[PDB]
This record gives structure tokens, C-alpha cells and sequence, in this order.
């Protein structure tokens, strides 16, 4: 119910009524990408995403909530990747590589060879449950 | 596959052609040609120590041991003539427990004498004891010795590090067609030598240098002079 | 997020065309995609939400002297927000041109450059494309698997003109080149 | 003194004597300072010479 | 034969007239493995070495 | 381990 | 002078001093001879010693 | 500004090789005076050894190989341009048999 | 405008720096540094020898944080070859990588405190700079080039009385380093130097490439021993210092505290070291020990076929990355499959931090270029490989 | 809006940045190492800490009765990253093999211990001496001979070296 007035980030500001900037974002990115075909996956994960971020933008007003909810990053983190996904959407809209080549081949390799426990391994934590549900609605 | 080191197989038959089966991959061979020639030509390669592709063939150092299915002891590869429709095993724990247990014997009696061997870069006994080999090394009381017995100017030889492959006694016996080298005696401690003062005289006697696999026989001009990798 | 997430994910949100080949295991998800679908997939992994590869950590080079497309140009990518490592390698030649990332990435400028001066793989439409790392007026590249590894020039100091000059290699003593290699391996 | 090289110099060294048909050699008496450990079946009437060392050893019996 | 790579490679000219042998190297007589055969080589014949007059270090 | 491999058709 | 710990067969003197809690001034030399000494005199014995190899005096070592 | 993508006929290749001689030539008065040569070599012959040098390599069929060759010539350009190469390097560089091969040595 | 260069020989510039750079008569408008003035030859000298040949080659890349380099490539090396380490092993190269991160970060500091003017912290430092110097000088051989961390464990064993003369260095090492920042935290010469000088936003850090303190000094929390912890660091805590905004200030500040969590690493590493091994017994990439080799035959085959030909790598390709002291410190190697390295490049955290100098130094004054030198801390034997 | 407005704060923080206490206090603190004994050492008298693992000269040690340890394995050849060391060998007439040309370009050697870990004898080792400072490049060229001469004068020392060691590895 308070304004941020600190991001602890150096060059990304806070951003007054993020939710006003948010919640009309993704309605332009839902209202861009209706081109795309519906048979790729690009489209169906971003409006799997999208609405769910928008819907959770729209019960909730202030920020803290909105991002408590969603769990990922910040408020500005977010209106920025929502940019970043919108010149995505244009740049995909302009380049169109849908389709699939005709006698198309894949090289696909699942070698599984152990690496010891003591070797710099990535682990993150687990995720929120939308960046499964995407993964379920995509493959099913 | 293909054959290991480039072999060309010679069907003197087309017909006869038995199909082995040498780890799941089936191949065909034709008469004859050993356990260890049908994994040679499907792309195997299998340790061998007493075992030359240009002498007869000697049963003794069991160290090309494979598991056939139809087998309750592991077969000497290099001996066992190939037979239609055979399940060979070469990746498996019996046929693996086989090479370093037998490693381990030929190991234990061994002098320490690497860092002095003139066939230090090039022995097959260490080679393949890094490979096919136990690392641990699990001998501690005394080794045997031999005494070293001079034969010819251009042949140095030092028995102390000679596992009885009999390899040499066989190539002079048949490829340099004189009779001077032999095995004598029984048990541990059997020895190999002219038995006499001779020395071999034989125009191609010089041989049994890279015929014999360890250090144990080395010629003479060449002393110490380099190693293999310089 | 998990290795094998950005797998699945990855394969399926991707565009079909883009990857020719591509490989998971602990080492590390690896894209080999195309020559020229680099730069828009590069662009894709930068910007989709769920895959942010923001950071690009450098591009590497690998000569094979026994294949057509002789150079693999690797690019080593990390994803900051969600702790993930992405790999994209693509094959390139003596005389094919690369399109360039430092659009994307400004940081890419030098790698590209210091690619082109080991590798000689150009790359299209770079600012300032020259040699960085080897000397002014350097003939060869040095990372290729051909190139010796003394050289073919060196470098004194010749008293008849007051200046460092350049003469074609005499070395003292030869590189002496020992072979350990050994069979049953 | 320096005008003996060890060629000449380990010559003067008179041969051990041990009984038995072996002996082990292991250069200096803490054998992880020595050279690796040496078997050498001294049965010929000439001293048998260790190859690291160069220490001939001769059978007292017989 | 096209050259062209050889004009680009930036090597000193003089060395693209050299002539080479091409061969796959035998198995050694000394050993009985086979894991060293298959690959080929260019063997440049670089005979040329001779001695350097203060220490015998072979010189090239 | 297996290090095996399978290719994709369209 | 603290202590003097031994000499040498060159003339050259070992002293020794010892502190409370922190490093300086352990031990040195005062070199015999004084046409610049070379700064290399000490023998292998007694080179151990002085710069904290071993805790052998150095007449001790020969022994 | 940025490296050209590429050259699809040889008709943009000699295009290219036209284009690199003339910036040479225009680049020729900046390295007369940059290196303090004036009198030793007149502008007029380094024309004619760049021309010797773009002709040396008149065989070339593949239209990338002559891209490649023209980009080593920018870039060779270019470094002369700065005070970088060393001093008169530019001039050094752009300037029976048998019984005499063998009284030499045997390699010729 | 005119176009004037540096070089300077006294080591302010951490010297064999060439920066040709153009001012607007006062103002700095671009600066262009020529690297490859120290261009050894590593990468092509790698790829001709053994894999343990090639080891102290990574002394010699990032020379005040030797022991850095070492682990990275030790990682790769047991990451390509699946090789378990003893936790003894482990606990001891965390710690003397700490020691590591300890040491460049004072060489850092008052080489940077030197170009701004301040004499008197150098030489304290450096004073304070021997006594690990000689801790690396008493578990091996050389103090600076100690190839102490091979592929499979450590070289050998640490010496008896090691543990306490550490244990009685970190008693006094934080009083040393708050005695060394009552001269620069408080002083207000030192502020007007550093504030407002050098700003990156974490965005322009990320896209440019500048992991490590670069990083965290733009507010961003990504360190590689907390994201992706390789050796033993889970069981150590410790915490990650984050900047508020990072200009020259808030990096100094940065490795103040960092100096002071790897003395909290290094004390816990000294109580939670356990007894046992050092080396794998894999005894493919480990050598058999002195009187081992002089007893058994296997042991003197495995000596003898190990120090010439080396162990052979199996065939692969990885990228590993530590936390360096400077940043993110990365190796590739690609494995033919032989005992020779195929292709090893070495991915140096300066490279990135050096190029980024010209957008650092924009519309900045003169004297304001030599504490972005200083303030990022480029050395340039990684920097030209 | 960074804001320290307070009356009585603005006087302390006002007399703070006016009297230089800040620099005083960073002015005694030098004053106070003035004073302090120093921590230098006087070094052609009294030389600095060195450990029993030091990697200095090389030196061929030989064995009490006087025949030398190296065997011309050509171990430390092959080990050594910097291909500084070259062997020739041969048989002498006693039938024991032995070097005839051992020498060590010390301006190649990068002194990393590994051709002294490589021995199986013992034959070569680094002794402590680091006070080389020839005047001649090819003074620098040790041949044998200035091995087995820096071995006989640090044998009594380097003996001592590896047996405190020896328990290690
Ligand atoms: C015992 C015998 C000793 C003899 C020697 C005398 C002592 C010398 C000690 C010198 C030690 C420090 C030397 C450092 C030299 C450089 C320091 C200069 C720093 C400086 O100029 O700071 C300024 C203040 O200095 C000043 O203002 C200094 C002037 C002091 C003003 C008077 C302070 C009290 C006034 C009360 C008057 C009482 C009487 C009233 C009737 C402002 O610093 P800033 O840049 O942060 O400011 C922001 C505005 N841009
Ligand atoms: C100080 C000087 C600075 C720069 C020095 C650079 C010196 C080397 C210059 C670059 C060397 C090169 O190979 S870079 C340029 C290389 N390009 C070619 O060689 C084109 C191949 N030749 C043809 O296309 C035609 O035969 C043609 C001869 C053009 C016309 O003849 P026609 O119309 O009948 O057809
Ligand atoms: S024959 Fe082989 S195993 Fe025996 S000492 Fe010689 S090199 Fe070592
Ligand atoms: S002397 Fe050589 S060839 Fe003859 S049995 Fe012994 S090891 Fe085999
Ligand atoms: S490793 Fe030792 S014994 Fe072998 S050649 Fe070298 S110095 Fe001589
Ligand atoms: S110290 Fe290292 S570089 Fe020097 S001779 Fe020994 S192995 Fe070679
Ligand atoms: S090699 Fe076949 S039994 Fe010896
Ligand atoms: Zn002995």
C-alpha cells in the first residue's frame, strides 16, 4: 500500500502505477499475436503465460501482492520482460519462421554420462506452478 | 564394423561361412578362425600375450579369456576354433575378473625394473596392465630371479623380466628354422636358454627382438641408447 | 530452472527450422543450429520470458581438419534470472561469413575479433573487424590446426638498421614432439 | 676427491656377502630413498651387480 | 590444384610448392595392439636438421 | 554411458 | 647479541635471537671477510639453518 | 562501417576489387606523408605495385575466396593507414639454375 | 580533437597497457585499448601437451589468484572425467582458494589506492601479503606459481604446523583490514575520487558482460559459489555482499566485505576439516605414492605410464566456471579422446571487464580513467592469452 | 530526497566536515606505525623464511658408495612442461646404463617440480640455493657436470630435505 521508492537495482527505476502499465502490456501482446498460427507451440505458451499474469494483474492491485502472488522477480522485472516479449512477438510476426522444411531431419542425443556431486552444477530452486502448467498445456 | 586394423578376410568358400554372434553384433567368418580372429574381424580387439598371428597357436598365459554362453569355464579366445551360431562374451564381470586375476600372476613375479628397461615405452605387459589391469597390486612376500645368460652380440637379454610365453622358442623353432632356443624346466622357476655356451646364429635371428612382448629379450646395439617416444 | 526444462521447453516452443541438431546431457544443453538462423535464434533466447539468456558469456572456436564445414564457432550463453546455461554452436569455413551477435550482445565484439584473428572467420556486418590479439602485419592464423606451433617468423634486433626486424624462423633448439600414445585405447 | 668417476669408483667397492640364492637390493637403507627394490638371483661364481646400484653381491656359502 | 585456400591461408608462399606424402602409419613390430591404425597423416618431409655447434641441441 | 542417439524425420 | 649459535669453517658467525610473538631478528651473520662478501657463503650445512629449514645448528647436520 | 555480407556473382567481385584499389589510391597522398618519405619513392610506382599485386592472383574462380582476398586487403590497408607498421616495412615489401641451386646446398 | 596514448612503465597502469584514447581537450570521449601485448601462445601450447603438462599454464593466466585458475581447470578435468574427490581435498582447495580471493583482493585495492595517490596502504598490504605468500610457500614449492591443486586431489599433504600459523593470521587479519580502511572508508578525498565515477546499470552490466564484482556492484546478487556451488560451500555460509548503485565506490566496499567473508570461509574451513585422503583412488589421473612405487610392480606401472603419457581424457566437451576473484573464470575443454587437450579455451574475466572500459569512461575527465583502471582490476596475462 | 535536517545533527555533521576529523583520525593512525618496530630484514645477513619443500637449484645427488642415482630413465624428460631437459644415454663397458649428456637449460626451466617427483631414484631434486644471478646466458646451460657439482655441495642438505619429507607422499 506503499510506493517501492527502491529497487536495489541501479538503472531500473521504480515505476509508479506498474499496474496500469502491466495490465494494458498484455492485452497488447494478447491482441498482437493473433497472426501467429495457432499450431506453433511460441503461441500457445505465451498466451498460457500471459493470461495467467494478467488475470493474477487484475484481482490484485497493489504491487506487493501482485508480485507475492506470482512469485518471480519484480514488478518492474516484469513490465520489463513484457516489453521484451512484445518486440519478440513483432520480431517473429516480421521474420515468420513457421513451418517445417520438407524432408526435415533432427539430430536429437541423450547421452547420460555422471558428473561427480563436487563439479559447479546449476541448481535452481523449484519453479512456481505455472512454468509446469505451461509445459503440461504444450505437450498436451 | 569394420575389421580392427584394416584385416582382410579371405573367403577361400563362399558357402562356408559360420555367423558368431561376438558381443549381440553378428558376423560371418569362415571356416576355422579362432574365437579371437571372429572378435579381430568385428572390430574386438582382445589381449593376448602368447598369442602371434605368424607362429603356431599356444594355449598357455590365459590372458585372451572370453565367456561363451554355451561354457562353464571362461575359453581361451585365441585357441578355441569358431563354431556356427556362438554367443561370445567379451564385456562381461567373468570375462573381465578372468584378466585382471590372471594379470595379477603374471604381475607378482615381475622385477621392478621399468625405469631401466629398454622396452619401457613400448611394453605390452604395462600397457595392458593399465587397461585391462586392477590398479591396486596385492603381492608383498619375496619374487623369484633368474640368472642372465649371454647369447649372441646384437641380442641383450635379461630373464628376470620374462613371462613363459614361449613366443620366441616357438619362432625359432619354425620361422628361423635353427633349434638353439628352448624352455627348461618345471614349475615356478622354469627357464629358457640354449642350455649351452651357443649363441643364435641365424641370418634373421634378430627377431625374436620385437617378437618377445616384454623387455626380456633386447638388442644389444641398441642398449639403452633411446626410448620410443624420442 | 531444471536442465531438462529448458530441454522440453526449449524443443517445443522453438521453431522447427531453426535447430538442426541439438543434444542434452549433464555436460550441457547444446543447440547446433544452422548458419544463418544463429542471429534470429540468438535473438529468441534473448528476449522469450521464459528463456532470458541475457549475458553472453564468450564464443569459442574449435578447427576440425577432416570435416567440409572445418570451424565450429561455440557460443556459451547464461540465463541470470533463471540460473541456467545454454549452449548454441553452429559450423563455419575458410571463406563463409557468420552473421555477428554484437547487436544482441555488445560484449561479442571482441570475441568475434579475437575469433577472426585465431580462426579467420569473418563475420558480417561487425564494426571494426581486425586483428586484436597477434602482432601488426601477422601472416596466418595461429589456432588453426595448421599453423606450426613456432611460427613462421621471428623477431631480433639488426644493428645495420636501428630498428626490431623480421626473419623467417631459425630456432636452436627443434620442438621436440614426443608420442605417448599407445594401443589397447 | 674427485678424480675417480663412479665408473672407476664403484668397482672398489668388494662385493657383499649373504647366503641364501637370492638377495634383495634396495640402494639406501630407508627404502623410500633407495631405488625400486631389486631380486637378483646371485647363483653364477661372478658377483651378481644390482642394475640400479651397481653393488655386487656374492654367495659366502658354497 | 585450387590454390585459392592456399592464397587465402596467409602462409608464406614459398612453403605452398612443398611437396607432401599422404599415408596411413603400420602398426609397430614391438606392440600387438591395433588401437593406432585407421588415421591418416601429411607427412612433410622436413629433413633438414642439423646440429647446434655449443650443446649438440638438434637445431631446424 | 550408452551415449546413443536417434534421429528426428519430419 | 642474544645468543651466538656456532661458526664456521669460512669464519663467518651465526648469532641468534629470540622473540615473543612476532617474526624479526631471528638470526643472521656477520661474514669473516669484507670485500663484498659475495652474499653467497654459507655453507649447505648451515644454509638449512638460517633460513628456517631446519632447526639443526648446522655443526649438528655434519653430524 | 560494417563487413559486406557476401558477393552472389564475380560481377560484384570485381565490383569489390575495383572499389578497394581506388580507396588505396586515395589513401596513397596520407601514407606518402605519414611515414616522412617523399623524395625516395614517387607515388606513381606504388600504383603499379598494387596493380601487380590485385592481377597476381587473377586465377581465382569462387567469388567468396575474392571477397576474403579483398577484406585482407582492407584490412592491410587500413593498418598502413595508422602509424602502426613499423618504419619503411611498407617499402621492403612493395618493391643454369641447376648448377647455381647446387652449388649451394642439396635441398635447392 | 587530438589523440593522445598511454603505456606509462612505472606500475600504476599494471604496466604492458597501451590505451589509445581521444579527449575533447579535458573530457574523455572514447577510449580504444590495444591488447595483445602479452600474447604468450597458450591456448596453442595447450593443445600440445599432456593434461597435466598443461596445469601450470593456469598459474601463469591471472598471477595474484594462481590457485583459482587451478581449481577451474582441476574441475573440468574431473567433470569430463567423473573423478570423486576425498572431502579433506575439497576442504583445502576451498581454502586456499579463499586464500586466493584474500590476496588479489588487497593487490586490487591498493594498486587502485596508488593510482588515486594513497602510498602508505600499499605497503601494509603487501607486509600483510608475505604471510600467505609463505603459507603457499610451505605447502609447495613456489609462493606465487604453486602447482599444488592437480585433477584427481591436491599435489601432497599439508604440513604439520600449517593449520596454526593460519588459525594465528586470521586472529589478527581483521583488525589488519579495518586498521587498512580507517584510511579510505572515512577519508573524504577518497569519495570525491570514487563517488559518481564509472556508473553501470545492471542491464548495460549483463549485456556487456561484466560478472563478478562488476556485477554485484550494479545491485545484481549472482555469485557462481551460491548459484552453482561446486566444492564444498554448502556446508560453509557465508554472505553475499550487494552493491546500491555501482560506481567505483560501492565496488571498493564490495570487496571489503568480500575480503571479510573469505576470512569467515577460511575459519570454517580450519574448524570443519576432516582426516583422510587427499588423492583419488581412481589411480588413473593420481600417482601411486614414493614408497608404494618402489615396492609394487602395479604402482611402478602406473608411476611410470602416468608421468609420460598422462591419463587419457575420455572424449568430450564441457564448459566449467568458478568464482574468481576477479569474476566469472571459465575453461572449455573439448577432449579428442587422447592424452592431449583437443582445444582449451580459457574464458577471462578481465576480457570483458577491459572491454567495457570505453563506455565506462565516457564523457569522464583524465584522472578519472586511471581509477576505472584500477577499480575493475585487470591483469593483463588472462586479459591476452 | 537524502535528508539529515535535524538541528542538532547538522551542527555535529557541520563541525565533522569542517575541523578535518575524518582526516585526523586517518592522520594518527600512521603516526602510530611511525613508532612500531619495523618488519624489513637486512638481507645479505639475515635471510627470509624458506620451508623444506622449496624449489630452488637443481642438483644430480649420487649414492653414499659414489655411483650416481640417474639411471637414464628419461622420466623427467618426458614430464618436464617446458622441454628444458635433454638426455643422451648408452652402455658403458660395465654394462650398467648411465648418461653421457644430462644438461638443463635453466632459462627454459619454469622450476615446477615435476621432473624432481618423477624419479624413480631419487636422481635429480631442487635443492634450496636461489642465488643463481650468472652474467652469462650460457652459464646458464648446466651440463651434467654443474649438476653433480651443486650435488656434492648440497648433499648434505638436501639429503636432510628428503628424508624430513619423506613421509609425505
Ligand atoms: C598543533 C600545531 C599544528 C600546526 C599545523 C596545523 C594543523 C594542520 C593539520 C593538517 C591535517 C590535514 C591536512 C589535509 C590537507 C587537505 C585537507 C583539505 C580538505 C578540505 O579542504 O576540506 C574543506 C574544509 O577544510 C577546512 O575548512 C579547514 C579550515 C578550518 C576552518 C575552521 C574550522 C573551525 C571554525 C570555527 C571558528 C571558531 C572561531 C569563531 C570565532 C571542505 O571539505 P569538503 O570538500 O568536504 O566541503 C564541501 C564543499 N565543497
Ligand atoms: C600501400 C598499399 C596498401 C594496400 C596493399 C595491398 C596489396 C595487395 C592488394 C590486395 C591483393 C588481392 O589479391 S585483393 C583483390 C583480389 N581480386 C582479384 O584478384 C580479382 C581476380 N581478377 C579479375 O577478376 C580480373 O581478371 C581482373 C584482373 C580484376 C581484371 O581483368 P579483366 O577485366 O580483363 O577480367
Ligand atoms: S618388460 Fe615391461 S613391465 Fe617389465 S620392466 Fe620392462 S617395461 Fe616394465
Ligand atoms: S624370452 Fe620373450 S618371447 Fe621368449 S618366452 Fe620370454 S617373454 Fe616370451
Ligand atoms: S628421471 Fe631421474 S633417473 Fe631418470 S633420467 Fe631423469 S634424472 Fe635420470
Ligand atoms: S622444474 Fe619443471 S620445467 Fe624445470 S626441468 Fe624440472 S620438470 Fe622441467
Ligand atoms: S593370448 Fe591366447 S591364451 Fe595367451
Ligand atoms: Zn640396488
Amino acid at each position: 500500500a506503499k510506493v517501492k521508492q527502491t529497487t536495489g537495482i541501479v538503472g531500473l527505476d521504480v515505476v509508479p502505477n506498474a499496474r496500469a502499465v502491466l495490465i494494458d502490456l498484455y492485452s497488447k501482446t494478447l491482441k498482437e499475436i493473433q497472426a501467429v498460427p495457432e499450431d506453433e507451440g511460441y503461441r500457445k505458451a505465451v498466451e498460457s503465460f500471459t493470461r495467467q499474469r494478467l488475470n493474477v494483474c487484475k484481482e490484485e492491485e497493489d504491487w506487493e501482492m501482485i508480485e507475492k502472488r506470482l512469485g518471480c522477480g519484480q514488478v518492474e522485472e516484469l513490465i520489463e520482460e513484457a516489453r521484451d516479449e512484445l518486440t519478440l512477438i513483432g520480431k517473429m510476426i516480421e521474420w515468420d519462421p513457421w513451418g517445417v522444411p520438407d524432408d526435415y531431419e533432427c539430430e536429437v542425443i541423450e547421452n547420460d554420462a555422471p558428473i561427480p556431486k563436487h563439479v559447479p552444477q546449476h541448481r535452481p530452486g523449484p519453479l512456481p506452478e505455472q512454468f509446469y502448467k505451461t509445459l503440461e498445456g504444450l505437450i498436451a | 564394423r569394420n575389421p580392427v586394423g584394416g584385416a582382410r578376410v579371405h573367403f577361400s568358400n563362399p558357402e562356408d561361412a559360420i555367423e558368431v554372434f561376438v558381443d549381440g553384433y553378428a558376423v560371418k567368418v569362415p571356416k576355422g578362425f579362432t574365437v579371437l580372429q571372429a572378435c579381430e574381424v568385428a572390430g574386438v580387439d582382445i589381449p593376448r600375450f602368447c598369442y602371434h598371428s605368424r607362429l603356431s597357436i599356444a594355449g598357455n598365459c590365459r590372458m585372451c579369456l572370453v565367456e561363451v554362453e554355451k561354457s562353464p569355464k571362461p575359453v581361451a579366445s585365441c585357441a578355441m576354433p569358431a563354431l556356427p551360431g556362438m554367443k561370445i562374451k567379451t564385456d562381461t564381470p567373468i570375462a573381465k575378473k578372468a584378466r585382471e586375476g590372471v594379470m595379477e600372476f603374471l604381475l607378482m613375479n615381475h622385477p621392478l625394473d621399468c625405469p631401466i628397461c629398454d622396452q619401457g615405452g613400448e611394453c605390452d605387459l604395462q600397457d595392458q596392465s593399465m587397461a585391462f589391469g586392477s590398479d591396486r597390486g596385492r603381492f608383498t612376500e619375496m619374487k623369484r630371479s633368474v640368472v642372465d645368460k649371454n647369447l649372441g652380440p646384437l641380442v641383450k637379454t635379461v630373464m628376470t623380466r620374462c613371462i613363459q610365453c614361449t613366443r620366441c622358442v616357438r619362432f625359432a623353432s619354425e620361422v628361423a628354422g635353427v633349434q638353439d632356443l628352448g624352455i627348461l624346466g618345471r614349475g615356478s622357476g622354469e627357464e629358457i636358454g640354449t642350455y649351452v655356451e651357443k649363441l643364435m646364429t641365424s641370418e634373421l635371428s634378430g627377431n625374436v627382438i620385437d617378437i618377445c612382448p616384454v623387455g626380456a629379450l633386447t638388442s644389444k646395439p641398441f642398449a639403452f641408447k633411446a626410448r620410443n617416444w624420442e | 530452472m531444471d536442465n531438462q526444462f529448458i530441454f522440453k521447453y526449449s524443443w517445443e516452443t522453438l521453431p522447427k527450422k531453426w535447430v538442426k541438431k541439438m543434444e542434452r546431457s549433464e555436460h550441457g544443453n547444446r543447440f547446433d543450429t544452422n548458419t544463418d538462423y544463429l542471429f534470429q535464434l540468438l535473438c529468441f533466447l534473448k528476449l522469450h520470458t521464459y528463456t532470458r539468456v541475457q549475458v553472453l558469456i564468450d564464443i569459442c572456436g574449435v578447427d576440425y581438419p577432416s570435416r567440409k564445414r572445418r570451424f565450429e564457432v561455440v557460443y556459451n550463453l547464461l540465463s541470470t534470472r533463471y540460473n541456467s546455461r545454454i549452449r548454441v554452436q553452429t559450423s563455419a569455413d575458410e571463406v563463409t561469413r557468420i552473421s555477428s551477435v554484437v547487436s544482441l550482445f555488445p560484449s561479442a565484439g571482441w570475441w568475434e575479433r579475437e575469433v577472426w584473428d585465431m580462426f579467420g572467420v569473418s563475420f558480417i556486418n561487425h564494426p571494426d573487424l581486425r586483428r586484436i590479439l597477434t602482432d601488426y602485419g601477422f601472416e596466418g592464423h595461429p589456432l588453426r590446426k595448421d599453423f606450426p606451433l613456432s611460427g613462421y617468423v621471428q623477431v631480433r634486433y639488426d644493428d645495420p638498421e636501428k630498428r626490431v626486424v623480421s626473419e623467417p624462423i631459425e630456432m636452436t633448439q627443434e620442438f621436440r614432439y614426443f608420442d605417448f600414445a599407445s594401443p589397447w585405447e | 676427491r674427485s678424480k675417480k668417476s663412479p665408473m672407476e669408483l664403484i668397482s672398489e667397492v668388494p662385493p657383499i656377502k649373504v647366503d641364501g640364492r637370492i638377495v634383495a637390493c634396495e640402494g639406501d637403507t630407508n627404502p623410500a630413498l633407495g631405488h625400486p627394490i631389486e631380486f637378483i638371483c646371485l647363483d653364477l661364481n661372478e658377483p651378481a651387480i644390482c642394475k640400479y646400484c651397481g653393488l655386487r653381491y656374492v654367495q659366502d656359502h658354497h | 590444384k585450387r590454390g585459392e585456400i592456399g592464397k587465402v591461408s596467409g602462409i608464406p608462399e614459398e612453403h605452398l610448392s612443398r611437396k607432401v606424402i599422404i599415408y596411413s602409419p603400420a602398426r609397430t613390430a614391438t606392440q600387438s595392439g591395433s588401437g593406432k591404425l585407421g588415421k591418416w597423416k601429411i607427412n612433410f618431409v622436413s629433413t633438414l636438421k642439423w646440429e647446434n655447434p655449443l650443446m649438440g641441441w638438434t637445431s631446424t | 554411458p550408452p551415449i546413443r542417439r536417434y534421429v528426428l524425420t519430419k | 647479541g642474544a645468543t651466538l649459535v656456532g661458526v664456521d669453517k669460512f669464519g663467518n658467525k651465526y648469532y641468534q635471537k629470540l622473540g615473543d610473538t612476532q617474526y624479526g631478528r631471528h638470526r643472521w651473520v656477520e661474514y669473516a671477510s669484507k670485500d663484498r662478501y659475495n652474499a653467497s657463503q654459507v655453507p649447505a650445512e648451515w644454509h638449512g639453518w638460517l633460513h628456517f629449514i631446519t632447526d639443526h645448528t648446522g655443526d649438528e647436520l655434519l653430524s | 562501417i560494417g563487413v559486406p555480407p557476401n558477393s552472389a556473382n564475380l560481377t560484384e567481385a570485381r565490383r569489390r576489387v575495383f572499389d578497394f584499389f581506388r580507396a588505396a589510391c586515395r589513401s596513397i597522398p596520407t601514407i606518402m606523408d605519414i611515414y616522412n618519405l617523399q623524395d625516395v619513392v614517387a607515388p606513381s610506382q606504388l600504383r603499379y605495385a598494387i596493380s601487380a599485386q590485385i592481377r597476381n592472383n587473377a586465377h581465382i574462380t569462387d567469388p567468396k575466396v575474392i571477397d576474403l582476398l579483398i577484406f585482407k586487403g582492407m584490412e592491410e590497408l587500413t593498418d598502413i593507414v595508422d602509424h602502426a607498421k613499423q618504419r619503411h616495412h611498407i617499402i621492403g615489401q612493395y618493391v643454369t639454375d641447376f648448377l647455381k641451386n647446387f652449388y649451394t646446398s642439396n635441398y635447392f | 580533437n587530438f589523440t593522445l596514448n598511454f603505456g606509462p612503465q612505472h606500475p600504476a597502469a599494471h604496466g604492458v597497457l597501451r590505451l589509445v584514447l581521444e579527449m575533447n581537450g579535458e573530457v574523455v570521449e572514447r577510449a580504444e585499448p590495444h591488447i595483445g601485448l602479452l600474447h604468450r601462445g597458450t591456448e596453442k601450447l595447450i593443445e600440445y601437451k599432456t593434461y597435466l603438462q598443461a596445469l601450470p599454464y593456469f598459474d601463469r593466466l591471472d598471477y595474484v589468484s594462481m590457485m583459482a585458475q587451478e581449481h577451474a581447470y582441476s574441475l573440468a578435468v574431473e567433470k569430463l572425467l567423473n573423478c570423486e574427490v576425498p572431502l579433506r581435498a575439497q576442504y583445502i582447495r576451498v581454502l586456499f582458494c579463499e586464500i586466493t580471493r584474500i590476496l588479489n583482493h588487497l593487490l586490487a585495492l591498493t594498486t587502485h589506492a596508488m593510482d588515486v595517490g594513497a602510498l602508505t596502504p600499499f605497503l601494509w598490504a603487501f607486509e600483510e601479503r608475505e604471510k600467505l605468500l609463505e603459507f603457499y610457500e610451505r605447502v609447495s614449492g613456489a609462493r606465487m606459481h604453486a602447482s599444488f591443486i592437480r585433477p584427481g586431489g591436491v599435489a601432497q599433504d599439508l604440513p604439520l604446523g600449517l593449520c596454526r600459523d593460519i588459525d594465528s593470521f586470521t586472529q589478527q587479519f581483521a583488525s589488519r583490514i579495518d586498521e587498512l580502511e580507517e584510511m579510505l572508508t572515512g577519508n573524504r578525498i577518497w569519495k570525491q575520487r570514487l563517488v559518481d565515477i564509472g556508473t553501470v546499470t545492471a542491464q548495460q552490466a549483463k549485456d556487456w558482460g561484466f560478472s563478478g564484482v562488476m556485477l554485484r556492484g550494479s545491485g545484481v546478487c549472482w555469485d557462481l559459489r551460491r548459484a552453482a556451488p561446486y566444492d564444498v560451500y554448502d556446508q560453509l555460509d557465508f554472505d553475499v555482499p550487494v552493491g546500491t548503485r555501482g560506481d567505483c565506490y560501492d565496488r571498493y566496499c564490495i570487496r571489503i566485505e568480500e575480503m571479510r567473508q573469505s576470512l569467515r570461509i577460511i575459519v570454517q574451513c580450519l574448524n570443519q576439516m576432516p582426516s583422510g585422503m587427499i588423492k583419488a583412488d581412481d589411480r588413473k589421473l593420481c600417482p601411486p605414492s614414493r614408497c608404494r612405487m618402489k615396492l609394487s610392480m602395479e604402482s611402478l606401472i602406473h608411476h611410470f605410464e602416468l608421468y609420460t603419457e598422462g591419463f587419457s581424457v575420455p572424449a568430450s566437451s564441457t564448459y566449467t566456471a568458478v568464482e574468481a576473484p576477479k569474476g566469472e573464470f571459465g575453461v572449455f575443454l573439448v577432449s579428442n579422446g587422447s592424452n592431449r587437450p583437443y582445444r582449451c579455451k580459457i574464458r577471462a574475466p578481465g576480457f570483458a571487464h577491459s572491454q567495457g572500459l570505453d563506455f565506462m569512461s565516457k564523457h569522464h575527465m583524465l584522472a578519472d580513467v586511471v581509477t576505472i583502471i584500477g577499480t575493475q582490476d585487470i591483469v593483463f596475462g588472462e586479459v591476452d592469452r | 530526497k537524502e535528508i539529515s535536517k535535524d538541528w542538532n545533527t547538522v551542527f555535529e555533521r557541520s563541525i565533522n566536515t569542517l575541523f578535518l576529523t575524518e582526516m585526523v583520525r586517518g592522520l594518527s593512525l600512521t603516526l602510530k606505525y611511525f613508532f612500531d618496530p619495523k618488519v624489513t630484514i637486512n638481507y645479505p645477513f639475515e635471510k627470509g623464511p624458506l620451508s623444506p619443500r622449496f624449489r630452488g637449484e637443481h642438483a644430480l645427488r649420487r649414492y653414499p658408495t659414489g655411483e650416481e642415482r640417474c639411471i637414464a630413465c628419461k622420466l623427467c624428460e618426458a614430464v618436464c612442461p617446458a622441454q628444458a631437459i635433454t638426455i643422451e644415454a648408452e652402455e658403458r663397458e660395465d654394462g650398467s646404463r648411465r648418461t653421457t649428456r644430462y644438461d638443463i637449460d635453466m632459462t627454459k626451466c619454469i622450476y615446477c617440480g615435476f621432473c624432481q617427483e618423477a624419479c624413480p631414484v631419487d636422481a635429480i631434486v631442487e635443492g634450496p640455493n636461489f642465488e643463481f644471478a650468472t652474467e652469462t646466458h650460457e652459464e646458464l646451460l648446466y651440463d651434467k657436470e654443474k649438476l653433480l657439482e651443486n650435488g656434492d655441495r648440497w648433499e648434505t642438505e638436501i639429503a636432510e630435505n628428503l628424508r624430513s619429507e619423506s613421509l609425505y607422499r
